[PDB]
RNA sequence: GGUGAAAUUCUUGGAUUUAUUGAAGACUAACUACUGCGAAAGCAUUUGCCAAGGACGUUUUCAUUAAUCAAGAACGAAAGUUAGGGGAUCGAAGAUGAUCAGAUACCGUCGUAGUCUUAACCAUAAACUAUGCCGACUAGGGAUCGGGUGGUGUUUUUUUAAUGACCCACUCGGCACCUUACGAGAAAUCAAAGUCUUUGGGUUCUGGGGGGAGUAUGGUCGCAAGGCUGAAACUUAAAGGAAUUG
């Protein structure tokens, strides 16, 4: 069966620490605990070390990256404007 | 252990006698056990590359940046931050740049930075939920947790101390010149109450 | 009379019947 | 209080080869005093000029075009050129309404390695028996017309030099072999090369300059 | 087309896929055209690049990883590479660049 | 009682325009609700042209047009000379002049 | 054999704009505005100021040595008007009949290939 | 600077203006129309990939598989909600300068949220053609978009071809328009709002005087704001629609 409504994984927190809070931290605990597709191997076989530390387990790269994902938002854009920035100096 | 961001253990030959020396860097988003990293003025301008600050185009995102030249980083070394060059001047060369509390600043040209984003960004941006979570935070760091407000003690301990309710009593916004015993509560403040910016 | 804000009113003035039966617990 | 043009003195500027009349007018600058080079006060400015003046003839009437200050030889100028535009009542002439508007750029380096953004510019028009009143293209047609325009503005580039580039502008070679090539898919009449931008230029090479200077 | 130039190569002939079935189809000379991924390792590239120059096979590099060419020619697998034996009746051994 | 058969203004077919601001009252509008008119004249009002005749180098040179196109809300149309309230009879044209 | 500056003026609402400079821009030379020849503290758009500026205009470009000049009228433009001042016309008449030779105008307003919100609210500036 | 006119603000540390550059985020001008596409909400810079769609064509194919639909589902402008990004511009709140008898309004300068965006919600607008969908039929006329057919037809002149463009003529399909009613309507008007007291082609939803009231209550959805469903006591002789004259 569907085990519960909405907790999901926050079960483990039961009825303590509000229920936003607990909302917040579900999110994020869901995106560390994921398993990310390897850059390299194309294999689903990333995951979170300690944070910002992603690591694929049979290739064994080791990718710094998010505190709970594997890219953020911000660093996808930066390798944008770099790009961008390089692909210029290269002409 | 007790920093938020990683760290890169970076391996290059000596040039000058046979061996390795290895450098201990602080790891930018995106790069990966064994990447090759360049550093120095002609290196090319890929995240995990350190560059003069002079040698990077006017928009360029770094971190790990000196203020002085070969202070080996100082500005913009914890998760997720960064710096942004804003521009040149190659008379007495000087790189204008941002840092990451939005001050402006201007440094020499040859002082050294590392292409792109350090990583652990968003680090902040979970609920630590329990007193604990935070007690090994700081378990790692330095012994400043818990705090107990200055006013629940008494006038001995604390110019906030003492009084049959508990309340500050004078303002809490303390001179700059003022002088140690003296400085608790919001030091040379110019504002205070709730932001509108 | 504006039907627009003889409606806001209307609710304005209606979720604090709900917010007061809730009182009377 | 002062008068400050008393401190000031004048250049004369001296056009590239590439343009029929090169002796074009004067500038201002303060003059060279204790660690005051008004030599770098002068190099780096740039002006724009009607082709009608630097060739002489109004049927390029329209079509300004910006020439920079690169090394001066002592009291002359010599230049280089930086970039050409259509005037803006030329452009707002020819967009007029009931008809297509095309337009396309490509960015592309020169024999000499300059990178530079080119822009184009066509309006469908009526076939001579026409009767009715717009003659608009047909989105295919104008990515066909668009395709084969960017192909012959980036063969062109690279397979001539900048200065060559000034060559074959002048004589608006390119408008007729982009009407060479798009007779055949849809009418068209104010077909031009709109703009010209350098984006990038290379290492200076200050003999490519003294090439146009007679 | 572009693509399906390999929807061809599975019905009207016969190949061969994954690294060290396609080592056996080229030293065995026998192999008309690999098809490498994009993100198999470099070292592994220029391991089936050097058979290539030996073997006088001439050989494609894939827009996607070994996870969008194993899609590419039906199977539900990854795969690095892929070795053509006969196009048969395909479209692909003449038609490149 | 609905006064138009174009509603407002002329848009039949779609359902969503998009809107544009007035000139003289930076009013959003849908596009195809704007009263619309080109300022097309020259940059020399009336006379001010054989007073400059003389004063000028270039003895072929031709007079440049400033293009402007204008669009109004309803409310700054009727309130100007741009648009005025017709007939009922008289509404239904569409003759400029 | 006769020398050229480059007028640029601009011709805003509440103000109109009249100073020339070398045909390449950096340096300039005196600057007169509109409210520099009025103080009402209004009509610093009108065409009466602007002539008073072109004529204060032109004497400082003889005593300098502008025989003539190309002329780059502009409105404000950007998203705002477009539609240059009422102060435009009379400056550049006060300066062919002031004696400059001239030639080769252009509308420089800038425009946007349009972008960026405009003032006044969906509702526009009601008065 | 701004305005009817002012003032708030900025400025001899040079503002405004100029010229040379650079960054950032939103937008997609002119071309842009009684033109296109989409179930609707909506969609306008280039190119690439990804699936999709109507119309047209058809001496292809299956053969009644179909119309409309309680229950149940997808999508659903703007604003709004939660979290991250983003935050140039405009800007609910707010702050201010005016105006004013007052003026936390209109006007002026700021300006938070918001405006953009990813991941979740919300489910409503004069969400309008205020016109359900399917089918059939009944007037006159000229344009236009798509596709097709026809011609020793104009240019493409590449020699003539052949395409594309155009021209003329047909046609299927679509956005609309003009005239007119022979019919309809309380009228405004209507080519459907016609083919109805000469009243029946099929079907779904909704209305039964005005208030009270989209309130109370129950249920349900929502984090919330709120949405969906929804009375009654009570009160009232009119409210209302279209047009006419002043
Ligand atoms: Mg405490
Ligand atoms: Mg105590
Ligand atoms: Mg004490
Ligand atoms: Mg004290
Ligand atoms: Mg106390
Ligand atoms: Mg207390
Ligand atoms: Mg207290
Ligand atoms: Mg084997
Ligand atoms: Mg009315
Ligand atoms: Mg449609
Ligand atoms: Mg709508
Ligand atoms: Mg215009
Ligand atoms: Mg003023
Ligand atoms: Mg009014
Ligand atoms: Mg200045
Ligand atoms: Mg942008
Ligand atoms: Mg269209
Ligand atoms: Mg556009
Ligand atoms: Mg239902
Ligand atoms: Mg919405
Ligand atoms: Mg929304
Ligand atoms: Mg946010
Ligand atoms: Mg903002
Ligand atoms: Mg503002
Ligand atoms: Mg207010
Ligand atoms: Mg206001
Ligand atoms: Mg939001
Ligand atoms: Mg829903
Ligand atoms: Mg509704
Ligand atoms: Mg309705
Ligand atoms: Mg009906
Ligand atoms: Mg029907
Ligand atoms: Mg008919
Ligand atoms: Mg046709
Ligand atoms: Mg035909
Ligand atoms: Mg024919
Ligand atoms: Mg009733
Ligand atoms: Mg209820
Ligand atoms: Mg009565
Ligand atoms: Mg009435
Ligand atoms: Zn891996
Ligand atoms: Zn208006």
């Amino acid at each position: 069966a569907k085990r519960t409504k909405k907790v999901g994984i926050t079960g483990k927190y039961g009825v303590r620490y509000g229920s936003s809070l607990r909302r917040q931290v579900k999110k994020l605990e869901i995106q560390q605990h994921a398993r990310y597709d390897c850059s390299f191997c194309g294999k689903k076989t990333v995951k979170r070390g300690a944070a910002g530390i992603w690591t694929c387990s049979c290739c064994k790269k080791t990718v710094a990256g998010g505190a709970y994902t594997v890219s953020t938002a911000a660093a996808a854009t930066v390798r944008s404007t770099i790009r961008r920035l390089r692909e210029m100096v290269e002409a | 252990s007790g920093r938020g961001a990683p760290l890169a253990k970076v391996v290059f030959r000596d040039p000058y006698k046979y061996r390795l020396r290895e450098e201990i860097f602080i790891a930018n988003e995106g790069v990966h056990t064994g990447q090759f990293i360049y550093a120095g003025k002609k290196a090319s301008l890929n995240v995990g590359n350190v560059l003069p600050l002079g040698s990077v185009p006017e928009g360029t995102i770094v971190s790990n940046v000196e203020e002085k030249p070969g202070d080996r980083g100082a500005l913009a070394r914890a998760s997720g931050n960064y710096v942004i060059i804003i521009g040149h001047n190659p008379d007495e060369n000087k790189t204008r740049v941002r840092l990451p509390s939005g001050a402006k600043k201007v440094i020499s040209s040859d002082a050294r930075g590392v292409i792109g984003v350090i990583a652990g960004g968003g680090r902040v941006d979970k609920p630590l939920l329990k007193a604990g979570r935070a007690f090994h935070k700081y378990r790692l760091k330095r012994n400043s947790w818990p705090k107990t407000r200055g006013v629940a003690m008494n006038p001995v301990d604390h110019p906030h101390g003492g009084g049959n309710h508990q309340h500050i009593g004078k303002a809490s916004t303390i001179s700059r010149g003022a002088v140690s015993g003296q400085k608790a509560g919001l030091i040379a403040a110019r504002r205070t109450g709730l932001l509108r910016g | 009379m504006r039907a627009k804000w003889r409606k806001k009113r209307t609710r304005r003035l209606k979720r604090k019947r709900r917010k007061v039966r809730a009182r009377s617990k | 209080v002062v008068d400050p043009f008393t401190r000031k003195e004048w250049f004369d500027i001296k056009a590239p080869s590439t343009f029929e009349n090169r002796n074009v007018g004067k500038t201002l600058v303060n003059k060279s005093t204790g660690l005051k080079s008004a030599s770098d006060a002068l190099k780096g400015r740039v002006v724009e000029v009607c082709l009608a003046d630097l060739q002489g003839s109004e049927d390029h009437s329209f079509r300004k075009i910006k020439l920079r200050v690169d090394e001066v030889q002592g009291k002359n100028l010599l230049t280089n050129f930086h970039g050409m535009d259509f005037t803006t009542d030329k452009l707002r002439s020819m967009v007029r309404k009931w008809q297509t508007l095309i337009e396309a750029n490509v960015t592309v380096k020169t024999s000499d390695d300059y990178v530079l953004r080119i822009f184009a510019i066509a309006f469908t028009r009526k076939q001579a028996n026409q009767v009715k009143r717009h003659s608009y293209a047909q989105s295919s047609h104008i990515r066909a017309i668009r395709k084969v325009i960017s192909e012959i503005l980036t063969k062109e580039v690279q397979g001539s030099t900048l200065a060559q580039l000034t060559s074959k502008l002048i004589p608006e070679v390119i408008n007729k072999e982009i009407e060479n090539a798009t007779k055949d898919i849809f009418p068209l009449q104010n077909i031009h090369v709109r703009k010209v931008k350098l984006l990038k230029q290379p290492k200076f090479d200050v003999g490519a300059l003294m090439a146009l200077h007679g | 087309s572009i693509n399906q130039k390999l929807a061809l190569v599975i019905k009207s002939g016969k190949y061969t896929l994954g690294y060290k079935s396609t080592v056996k189809s080229l030293r065995q000379g026998k192999s008309k055209l690999i098809i490498i991924a994009a993100n198999t390792p470099v070292l592994r590239k220029s391991e089936l690049e050097y058979y290539a120059m030996l073997s006088k096979t001439k050989v494609y590099y894939f827009q996607g990883g070994n996870n969008e060419l194993g899609t590419a020619v039906g199977k539900l697998f990854r795969v690095g590479v892929v070795s053509i034996l006969e196009a048969g009746d395909s479209d692909i051994l003449t038609t490149l660049a | 009682p609905k006064k138009r058969a174009s509603n407002g203004r002329n848009k039949k077919g779609r359902g969503h325009v998009k809107p544009v601001r007035c000139v003289n009252c930076s009013k959003s509008i849908p596009k195809d609700k704007a009263i619309k008119r080109m300022a097309i004249r020259n940059i020399v009002e009336a006379a001010a042209v054989r007073d400059l005749s003389e004063a000028s180098v270039y003895p072929e040179y031709a007079l440049p047009k400033t293009y402007n196109k204008l669009h109004y809300c309803v409310s700054c149309a009727i309130h100007a000379r741009i648009v005025r309230v017709r007939s009922r009879e008289d509404r239904k044209n569409r003759a400029p002049p | 054999s006769q020398v050229f500056g480059v007028a640029r003026i601009y011709a805003s609402f509440n103000d109109t704009f009249v100073h020339v400079t070398d045909l390449s821009g950096k340096e300039t030379i005196a600057r007169v505005t509109g409210g520099m020849k009025v103080k009402a503290d209004r009509d610093e758009s009108s065409p009466y100021a602007a002539m008073l500026a072109a004529q204060d205009v032109a004497a400082k470009c003889k005593e300098v040595g502008i025989t003539a000049v190309h002329v780059k009228i502009r409105a404000t433009g950007g998203t705002r008007t477009k539609t240059p001042g009422p102060g435009g016309q009379a400056a550049l008449r006060a300066l062919a009949r002031s004696g400059l030779r001239i030639g080769r105008i252009e509308d420089v307003t800038p425009v946007p290939s349009d972008s960026t919100r405009k003032k006044g609210g969906r509702r526009g500036r009601r008065l």
